[PDB]
């Protein structure tokens, strides 16, 4: 008998057992690592030409210095992004889906791998704190449902008839659990026992 | 002074409270239990209050 | 009315002699023109008749109830702006004569009002390009109206280049749509909404996002607003957003027909970045107009969340938010112009230079406003607390309605972020309030005979001479109480927003 | 005067009727307070029996003490939200 | 006949003070007569306004029926429905009572701008009082956060040396957290199209959605009680805000969180409140235990009082989340009792000692009973009231809250009994030091408690003793209203 | 009473002393704060600062307000909680239990006799107490009969 704990999790579309064709972690991660390296490397060489186009104009130099990346950054960034793509896909396959826990782990580990490259002249604990901060942000991103709930939103549920447009009726009791956005007047007592359990006032005193 | 401004005041409240208490006790025997403060008003009953509730819940719906 | 009266003003201004008095009286003529334009527009255009949507001029323009509301708002806000240049703001010649120096001030405004009103009505890609350039060019001229100012000309040069690139992107998007379909009318394009590249419309929105200072293109907007004069920044930082945001809502309304999820994510990505820059950007700044520029960016992001959702609640949220933000925008800049009379006069460390174009340029120049003018200080405090979102002010209901549309459409991440951004932005909002009042009890027993207002001569030592002119003080009083007392008429105003339809019908 | 409870059950009303729902909530609460009043009266019998019996309280008050301990777990205010929002039959 | 009269009279009162004081502000260089004696005639009018506000709720109290279930005095005003039940009636009376007390506390200890202070105090009292009589979530939130604007300026203008830091803390802590509560309110208006109290209480949402709504609401509540670990703003605000601001904050504002649990969590999120009850107890128990131990190491006199309020309200949160009538009634009794004793401790510390020596460090004070006997009498009596000694309303509230906690959870709810020892540890250590040993070598002999300060202490002590000895004055009103909040299915 | 000439006499005495920090029959009516002109008002204030400078914790201006408005208000609150005809839910339930005792056992002659002579003020004092009253049969019937109808409202079972 597991403990009865609250579940503050937004609705997500679930795939039944046998679904969720796994993602090729190596191929997906290699595309990000190669693509990032070419663009970051390509722009670095292009910015070098801008320096040679003119070096006696302070205005141009000021903006070029901001966009300039160090050699470690030019190496660290593709590796961190490549590691992020691999771990995010690898952890998703293990759980048969993408979760905030896996994204927190994928983001924090990949950031720490990258931080150890271009942030060498810093304490290790300093890089761990940033890696935890970076991983928590992307874990929050997945928990919130990425940029949009999509078909799990109330507007999508309202169009599908899973909303509360028809009102409520206490004389109709549904054995199955209601929708995420659906409200009811009266619920089965068995569902309350499932959510809370017997004990402190449910059924028994 | 033993009857100064500070000593007398606590005793005044006791005398006033007991005298009014006995007055309220006598006021209920001859008024079928109604208290001394019945002049201020009367407690509103459910029948009238529920009418406001019914109209209140009608506008909300 | 606008076009016909503009031509008369152009000829009349070039005929009469050059003087400050004639320019001010000509500015009042422009005020009458806009007032007459509002009366004519209200006489023929009604919300009920325009609900279906009526095509005009060979279907090049399409007016509906949603478009008509913004046009009425544009005319009204322009009336309040002309009052600044049509009347005294401080009563001092050394300060007020800047507004009366340029005769073409009222002419350029009338040019831009025509562009602002027609932009949401565009129904063809050809007229879309024409009108957006008509509005853009008028803004460049107004930014450069003070051609003797180094910063004004520099800002206009910056404004021209950034806007021209945005216009090229807009033109590039419309041309790409013509290549795919061969049609120029939007309604004809809607027939092929499921067969054209919907990301070409995202290219169109990218050009429009640049013109409203959205991130990552925020940098030029903050720089231009801070360098431009306060009388110019008050117009160019609000008016372009009135029309372009309305047009963006219409374009997003068409985009949602196919409901491209990838399109929403890209716009969500830009909204997320704009909330980060809008909140953290204003934390370490010393200029008041720089602070307001970050405030403008953050509030546009809030409106874009309603626009991105594009539902029935979004119409209510957007219409209310744009109206109340404009009134707050006018109120804040009106107070900033007036309170320049309380600036101390030197009679030095940091070698601070203040010019006649921007007498109020730093946040700490608002010190002791609680003592100098308690009623004006409270009016500013009410406006600032509205931007924060303190209920029951107009600002709270704007964010309350935006959150309703965002959460109804499933933008949980953006709704939580917008509330964290609101708390972060409250830090620099509260800094304005700290400067105004937090030193009142220590400076109450202070002597200030060196203020700018002290240089104003008295009439007869017996006349009760007000420190502020009748018109500008009344406008501040009216706008402040509307922001404060919106709870009295909030229910009816939203009912008016219920009737603003964008092809909803049933 | 002494107003009496408007006996109404959650099982014979429609919750969309706000007046009927209001009566069902009130009726359930008023019946629970009667049980508490009954419990206090029964406890008064136990207190009176214990004093007069002395060393005979175990025998003289045996049935009263048994009744008090059985009613105590449920002769208390339980509210109406539990029964209003739950159907025991399901 | 309540909200309409209360708002209109106070708005007229605000206008009346503004017209009189600001009439001659036109660089007249005038002297005038209203400003004589530190604007005495303007403070007096504002004090009369606060007294009349109390009479307004008393007229409606006469018609209140304690045997009627549901909201009474239902009224439509500003497109908002307003109503009163047993719980709301008592909290409104406490808020209005502290009105004149807060004004009288700063009668002649402000550097100036008394009219601004008086208007701000009366505005805060009415806004907080209106928050107990609103009948929807949106109206609840509007009044919940409307008090921030007058309070932010009040602290920043009339505050102590660190008033700037305190003003930022109260504005940002209480707004960033309340915005999470607004999200839950917005969700209610989206899926139910209404935020009415009665309407949302009858709707059962999914167990996952109730978890999300509870977290959003509890963040705003937990910061406002306050609970650990979001409590650090409160000691800073109390140590820097003016005495009248501290009285309102400690006596009314912190009670809005307990009332928020009654309205926003128990009747509408009943299923998830049962699940969250063990978590709430763990947080509140640690809040009670940690705050008492942290108080033992504080050196600021007013900070010690600030931490004492955190421990007591932890008991209130524990009692109000118990699913029985004993715990619920005890939590409400303790809130009323804390509403009188806590301001008195600030008055003794921040209003009597501070107004004479202007230093809040504890090292400067000892043996104050030698030349301030009247001060020490009230200090000792209120110290025992704060520790839960019987004959005081705090004991009735604490005992019933502890008893209700044990009934709700016999094992971990028993830990609430540690408040009896821990509260006496820090409160008496302060009182034992302030009265023991020889008179402080760093203090000059001066006046004892004056008549004005005697009045404040006596009329805060009287309600505490009356509630402590005969709490049936409070229980009778609460019994019918509080019985509706219990969720149980006994079969 | 403004008494403008009184300030003229007072001001002259203050002006007669060039040094500072080296009358009782004086008051102001409500019309003095609003109807007095600038010339008369300024004379009072200049005197007040100087007269106050020439100088415990009494006559602060709050005594009359609090002891006429606040203290009687607290008395009214005390009177309400004491002498108001309030029937709490527990008090109502006790009367209802005895009323249902009558309505269910109307054939018991002994029960009716005790209930009729059980006064309203003594209804809620059932049990051992100082009052000499007969309620043994009243308690006995309650011990034997369940007069609550909670099962009637719960028409659904597991
Ligand atoms: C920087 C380091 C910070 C901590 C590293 C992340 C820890 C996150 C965590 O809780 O562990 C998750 C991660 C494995 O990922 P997971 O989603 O649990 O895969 C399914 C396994 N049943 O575990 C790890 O990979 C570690
Ligand atoms: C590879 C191409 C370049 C990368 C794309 C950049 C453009 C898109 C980014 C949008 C924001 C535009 C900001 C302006 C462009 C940045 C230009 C730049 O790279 O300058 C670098 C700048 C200065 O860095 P500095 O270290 O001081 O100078 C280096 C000297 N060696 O360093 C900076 O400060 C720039 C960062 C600005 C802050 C942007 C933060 C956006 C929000 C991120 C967090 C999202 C918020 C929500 C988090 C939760 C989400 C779930
Ligand atoms: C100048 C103010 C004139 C107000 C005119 C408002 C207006 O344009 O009409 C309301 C408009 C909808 O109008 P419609 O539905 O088409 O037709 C029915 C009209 N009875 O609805 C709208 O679109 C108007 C939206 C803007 C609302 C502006 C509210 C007034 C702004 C404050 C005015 C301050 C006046 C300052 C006075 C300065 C001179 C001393
Ligand atoms: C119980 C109540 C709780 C209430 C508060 C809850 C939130 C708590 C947040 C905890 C995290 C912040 C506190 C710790 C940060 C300390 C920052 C710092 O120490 O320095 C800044 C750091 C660089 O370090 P440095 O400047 O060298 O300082 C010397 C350190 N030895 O700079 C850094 O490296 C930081 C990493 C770079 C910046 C990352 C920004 C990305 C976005 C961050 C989240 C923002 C989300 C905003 C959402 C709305 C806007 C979109
Ligand atoms: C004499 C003429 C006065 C105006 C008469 C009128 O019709 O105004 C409406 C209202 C009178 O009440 P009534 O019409 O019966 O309907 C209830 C709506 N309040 O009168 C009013 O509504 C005037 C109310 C003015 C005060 C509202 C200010 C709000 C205070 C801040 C909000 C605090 C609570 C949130
Ligand atoms: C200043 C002082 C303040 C207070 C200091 C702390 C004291 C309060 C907390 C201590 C606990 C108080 C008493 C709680 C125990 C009472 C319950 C009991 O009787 O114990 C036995 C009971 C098991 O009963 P049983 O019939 O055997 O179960 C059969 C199930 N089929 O139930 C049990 O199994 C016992 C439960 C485990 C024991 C818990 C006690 C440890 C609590 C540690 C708190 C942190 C220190
Ligand atoms: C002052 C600062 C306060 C900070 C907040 C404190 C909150 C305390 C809550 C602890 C809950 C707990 O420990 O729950 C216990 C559960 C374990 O249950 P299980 O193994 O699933 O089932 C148990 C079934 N047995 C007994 C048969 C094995 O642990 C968790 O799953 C923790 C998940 C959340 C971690 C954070
Ligand atoms: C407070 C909310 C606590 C949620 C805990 C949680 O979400 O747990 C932590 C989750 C892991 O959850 P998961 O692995 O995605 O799902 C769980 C397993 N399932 C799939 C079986 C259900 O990861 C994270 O750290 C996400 C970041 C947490 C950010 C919380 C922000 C809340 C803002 C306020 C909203 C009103
Ligand atoms: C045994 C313990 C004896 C205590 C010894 C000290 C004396 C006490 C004292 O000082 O109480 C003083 C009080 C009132 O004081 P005051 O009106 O300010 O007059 C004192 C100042 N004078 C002398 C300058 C005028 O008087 C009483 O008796 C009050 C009795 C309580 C009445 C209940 C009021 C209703 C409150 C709300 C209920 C819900
Ligand atoms: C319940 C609805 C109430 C709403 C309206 C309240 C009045 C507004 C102020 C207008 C009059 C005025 O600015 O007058 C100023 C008054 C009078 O102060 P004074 O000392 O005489 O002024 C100094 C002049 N001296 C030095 C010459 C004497 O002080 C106030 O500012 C008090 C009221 C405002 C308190 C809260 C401010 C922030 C409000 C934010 C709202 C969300
Ligand atoms: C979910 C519950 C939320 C509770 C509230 C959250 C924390 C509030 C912190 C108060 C800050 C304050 O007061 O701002 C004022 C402080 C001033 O700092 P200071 O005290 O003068 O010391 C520091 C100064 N020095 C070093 C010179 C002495 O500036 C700040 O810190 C600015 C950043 C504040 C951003 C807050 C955004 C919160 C986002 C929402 C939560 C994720």
């Amino acid at each position: 008998e597991q403990f009865h704990l609250p579940q503050p999790f937004w609705p997500t579309t679930k795939t039944k057992e046998g679904e969720y064709v796994p993602k090729d972690s190596i191929r997906e991660a290699s595309k990000v690592f190669i693509g990032s390296g070419v663009l970051l490397g390509g722009m670095h060489f292009r910015r070098l030409m801008q320096y040679k186009k003119g070096s006696a104009r302070p205005g141009l130099a000021k903006y070029l210095n901001l966009f300039s990346l160090s050699k470690s950054q030019l190496i660290g960034f593709p590796v961190a992004l490549g590691a992020f793509s691999f771990l995010s896909h690898s952890f998703a396959n293990l759980q048969e889906g993408q979760t905030a826990t896996g994204e927190f782990a994928a983001s924090s580990i990949a950031s720490l791998i990258g931080l150890s490259i271009f942030r060498t002249k810093k304490p290790l604990s300093s890089n761990v704190a940033i890696a935890v901060g970076m991983g928590s942000l992307f874990g929050f991103l997945t928990w919130a449902g990425n940029f949009n709930l999509g078909d799990n939103s109330y507007r999508a549920a309202l169009e599908a008839g899973n909303g509360n447009e028809g009102g409520f009726d206490n004389k109709v009791i549904k054995t199955e659990r209601q929708g995420f956005w659906e409200g009811v007047y009266r619920r089965p007592l068995s569902q309350t026992v499932e959510d809370l359990g017997e004990g402190r006032g449910i059924i028994t005193q | 002074n033993i009857f100064n401004k500070w000593n007398v005041t606590p005793f005044v409240w006791l005398f006033a409270t007991v005298g009014i208490f006995q007055w309220d006790k006598s006021h209920r025997e001859s008024h079928d239990g109604k208290g001394i403060l019945d002049f201020l008003g009367e407690i509103k009953v459910k029948e009238s209050l529920d009418t406001y509730f019914k109209e209140y819940q009608t506008k909300v719906a | 009315m606008l076009f016909t009266s503009l031509l008369l003003i152009i000829v009349y201004g070039s005929l009469v002699n050059k003087s400050h008095l004639l320019t001010k009286l000509i500015n009042r003529l422009g005020l009458i023109i806009i007032i007459y334009t509002l009366l004519i527009h209200l006489n023929i255009n009604t919300l009920e008749n325009l609900s279906i949507g009526i095509n005009m001029f060979n279907n090049l323009l399409l007016i509906n109830s949603f478009n008509n509301t913004i046009i009425e708002l544009i005319l009204i806000i322009c009336i309040l702006y002309v009052l600044l240049i049509s009347f005294n703001i401080t009563g001092l010649s050394i300060i007020d004569n800047l507004n009366y120096s340029k005769r073409t001030f009222i002419v350029i405004v009338l040019f831009n009002i025509i562009g602002l009103t027609l932009l949401p009505l565009v129904n063809d890609i050809m007229i879309l390009f024409i009108i957006i350039e008509l509005q853009s060019y008028s803004l460049y001229l107004l930014t450069a109206i003070f051609n003797e100012s180094h910063n004004s000309t520099k800002s206009a040069l910056y404004y021209f280049i950034v806007g021209s690139i945005a216009s090229f992107i807009i033109l590039d998007a419309t041309v790409s749509i013509y290549d795919d379909l061969g049609l120029t009318n939007i309604q004809y394009i809607l027939m092929y909404i499921d067969k054209l590249e919907i990301f070409d419309l995202l290219c169109l929105l990218f050009g429009l996002f640049i013109k409203i200072g959205l991130a990552p293109f925020y940098s030029y907007s903050i720089t231009i607003y801070s360098l431009s004069p306060t009388i110019i920044t008050n117009y160019i930082s609000l008016m372009p957003k009135l029309s372009i945001l309305t047009l963006i809502y219409i374009i997003m309304h068409y985009i949602n027909i196919v409901n491209n999820t990838d399109l929403n994510y890209v716009i969500s990505f830009l909204i997320l970045i704009s909330m980060f820059i809008g909140s953290f950007g204003g934390l370490n700044v010393i200029r008041i107009k720089t602070l307001l520029a970050y405030s403008s960016l953050l509030n546009v992001s809030y409106m874009l969340l309603a626009i991105l959702s594009n539902s029935n609640e979004s119409i209510i949220a957007y219409i209310y938010y744009i109206i109340q933000y404009s009134l707050t925008h006018i109120n804040i800049f009106s107070i900033i112009l007036v309170i320049s009379i309380y600036l101390p006069i030197m009679n030095n460390m940091l070698n601070v230079m203040i010019t006649k174009y921007s007498p109020i340029e730093y946040i700490n120049q608002l010190k002791n406003l609680f003592i100098n003018n308690i009623f004006i200080a409270i009016a500013l405090c009410i406006s600032i607390f509205s931007l924060i979102g303190i209920p029951p002010l107009t600002g709270f209901y704007g964010k309350y309605l935006v959150l309703i549309s965002g959460l109804n459409n499933g933008y949980v991440l953006l709704s939580i972020v917008l509330i964290i951004a609101s708390s972060i932005s409250t830090v620099y909002y509260a800094t304005i309030l700290k400067v105004l009042s937090f030193d009142t009890l220590s400076f109450k027993d202070i002597i200030s005979n060196n203020l700018i207002i002290n240089t104003s001569p008295e009439n007869n030592n017996n006349e009760i001479k007000p420190e502020i002119s009748n018109v500008i003080s009344y406008v501040i009083s009216s706008l402040t109480l509307i922001i404060l007392l919106i709870i009295i008429q909030y229910e009816n105003i939203v009912k008016g927003a219920y009737l603003v339809l964008l092809y909803n019908w049933v | 005067d002494h107003v009496r409870s408007p006996n109404v059950s959650f099982d014979d009303i429609d919750y969309n009727n706000s007046q009927d729902l209001h009566n069902a909530q009130e009726s359930l609460l008023r019946e629970q307070w009667i049980r508490v009043s009954a419990l206090k009266v029964c406890r008064k019998a136990l207190e009176s029996c214990y004093k007069t019996s002395g060393p005979n309280h175990y025998e003289d008050c045996r049935e009263i003490a048994e009744k008090y301990l059985n009613m105590l777990p449920d002769h208390r205010i339980q509210g109406f939200l539990g029964y209003q929002k739950n159907d025991p039959s399901k | 006949m309540l909200v309409q009269n209360l708002i209109i009279f106070n708005i007229i009162g605000i206008v009346l003070l503004v017209l009189l004081n600001n009439n001659n502000n036109g660089i007249l260089n005038k002297k005038s007569l209203l400003t004589i004696k530190n604007e005495l005639k303007l403070k007096q009018i504002g004090l009369i306004i606060s007294i009349i506000n109390i009479l307004i709720i008393i007229e409606n109290w006469i018609g209140f029926n304690s045997n009627y279930y549901g909201f009474q005095n239902i009224e439509r005003f500003l497109n908002i429905y307003w109503g009163i039940d047993g719980i709301s009636l008592l909290l409104v009376l406490l808020t209005l009572i502290l009105g004149p007390i807060a004004i009288l506390s700063n009668w002649k200890n402000l550097k100036g701008y008394y009219t601004y202070y008086v208007i701000s105090i009366n505005m805060l009292v009415i806004l907080m009082a209106l928050n107990f009589i609103c009948l929807d979530l949106v109206s609840f939130y509007i009044l919940f956060e409307s008090t921030l604007a007058p309070l932010f300026l009040l602290i920043g203008i009339y505050g102590a040396n660190n008033k700037n830091k305190a003003a930022y803390y109260v504005l940002i802590y209480t707004l960033a957290s309340s915005l999470f509560m607004l999200l839950s309110i917005v969700i209610y208006y989206i899926i139910i199209n209404s935020t009415d109290y009665i309407y949302i209480n009858n709707i059962i949402l999914s167990i996952n959605l109730q978890s999300l709504l509870f977290i959003g609401i509890i963040i705003g509540i937990a910061v406002k009680t306050p609970l650990m670990p979001v409590h650090t703003w409160l000691p800073t605000v109390h140590s820097e805000s003016p005495l009248g601001g501290s009285i309102l904050l400690a006596g009314v504002i912190l009670k809005l969180a307990i009332y928020g649990v009654i309205r926003l969590l128990l009747p509408n999120l009943s299923e998830i409140s049962m699940m969250f009850t063990p978590i709430i107890y763990i947080i509140s128990i640690l809040t009670l235990i940690y705050s008492s131990l942290i108080t033992l190491k504080q050196t600021d006199l007013k900070v010690i009082i600030a931490y004492s309020s955190i421990s007591h309200l932890a008991v209130c949160m524990i009692g109000i989340f118990a699913n029985n009538l004993i715990g619920i009634n005890g939590s409400l009794i303790l809130c009323l009792a804390h509403g009188f004793v806590s301001p008195a401790l600030f008055i003794l510390v921040g209003g009597i000692l501070y107004d004479r020596y202007h230093n809040r460090l504890i090292n400067y004070y000892q043996g104050l009973s030698t030349f301030m006997p009247i001060f020490s009498i009230y200090l000792v009596v209120f110290s025992f009231c704060n520790t839960g000694t019987p004959l005081s309303g705090n004991f009735v509230g604490e005992f019933l809250s502890i008893t209700g906690a044990v009934i709700r959870h016999p094992i971990i709810g028993s830990l609430t009994a540690a408040s009896v020892l821990l509260s006496a540890c820090y409160q008496m250590k302060l009182t034992n030091r302030l009265t023991g040993s020889v008179f402080s070598q760093y203090l000059h002999i001066t006046n004892d408690v004056t008549n004005r300060e005697i009045f404040l202490l006596n009329w805060l002590l009287i309600p505490t003793i009356i509630i402590g000895i005969y709490p049936s004055f409070v229980t009778n009103i609460l019994n019918l209203a509080s019985s509706t909040l219990i969720y149980s299915v006994l079969i | 009473a403004f008494n403008l000439q009184l300030e003229k006499e007072i001001r002259s005495k203050i002006d007669s002393l060039p040094k500072l920090n080296n009358v009782t029959n004086r008051k102001l009516s409500l019309t003095d704060y609003l109807f007095q002109n600038a010339a008369n008002q300024a004379l009072y204030v200049d005197n007040e600062a100087d007269l106050k400078e020439l100088d415990e914790n009494e006559n602060e201006g709050w005594e009359k307000i609090m002891y006429v408005g606040f203290v009687p208000t607290m008395i009214l609150i005390f009177a309400i909680v004491l002498f108001k005809d309030d029937k709490s839910i527990d008090e109502w339930a006790m009367d209802e239990l005895l009323l249902r005792l009558k309505e269910k056992n109307l054939s018991d002659v002994e029960l009716i006799d005790e209930l009729d002579k059980l006064s309203k003020s003594h209804v809620g004092k059932i049990g051992a107490s100082e009052i000499n009253k007969r309620d043994a049969v009243i308690i006995e019937r309650i011990l034997n009969g369940e007069y609550d109808q909670l099962s009637g409202l719960k028409k659904k079972e597991l």
